[PDB]
């Protein structure tokens, strides 16, 4: 929909910052085993532009739809890693500890409309995320 | 020890890491096994040896004897180090 959304659950009662990077063939992600890639340690690191929004204990990292990828989620507490083969999308939190992280699958409803409103009732209608 | 720098994009990364780990493992003094350590080793703090301690030329570098040959009445000498005398 709006984009590709990665949820980061943390222990802060506030709004931790998140910095997103992307890189291929870092140590342990090479297809033919350790150091079988074209640039040992990892190829070009790209900074990914994110739009962040917050609720208590949950950061929602909205990235452009073009970056959308599958993959294993690794939680290292200081950083979250979205590993898809050779590709890694790295999320670095500031001022909190990552509790759990995941690509948002169950997404919140959207076009909320109040119709047929009377003194005693109203009808709420929406659209799936 | 002279280790070879590990950089992003390097060739022979696995072998250079292996050689460096092997270099460190064979040059370092470890908390187990029998070893031989070369070089002048100066210890800042306290040192205790629970096992058998063994040293070279003890009597020469700790015990010094100075006596007057021609008279035997007065001994005059330049102290080799800081010490306790037994006249």
């Amino acid at each position: 929909p709006s984009g590709f959304n990665v949820v980061i659950e943390h222990d802060s009662e506030y709004q931790p910052d998140v910095k997103v990077t992307y890189y291929k063939n870092s140590i342990g992600t090479e297809a033919n085993g350790f150091d079988t890639g074209p640039v040992f340690g990892g190829e070009r690191i790209y900074n990914l532009a994110s739009s962040l929004s917050y609720i208590r204990n949950k950061i929602n990292v909205e990235l452009p739809s073009v970056y959308a990828m599958a993959g294993e989620v690794v939680n290292n507490g200081n950083e979250l890693l979205l590993i898809n083969g050779t590709e890694i999308m790295r999320f670095v939190i500031e001022g909190a500890t990552i509790t759990k992280g995941y690509v948002e699958k169950v997404k919140p409803p959207t076009n909320l409309i109040v119709s047929d409103v009377t003194s005693t009732s109203a009808k709420i209608s929406w659209e799936n995320g | 020890a002279e280790l070879t720098k590990i950089t992003r994009g390097m060739q022979n990364g696995a072998e250079t890491i292996n050689d460096n780990l092997n270099k460190l493992n064979t040059i370092t003094v470890q908390k187990t096994g029998d070893e031989t350590i070369a070089g002048k080793k100066t210890f800042s703090g306290d040192v205790s040896v629970d096992g058998d301690f063994t040293m070279k030329k003890f009597a020469d570098s700790y015990v010094a004897f100075f006596a007057n040959k021609g008279s035997g009445n007065t001994v005059t000498f330049t102290a080799p180090w800081d010490c306790t005398a037994e006249v």
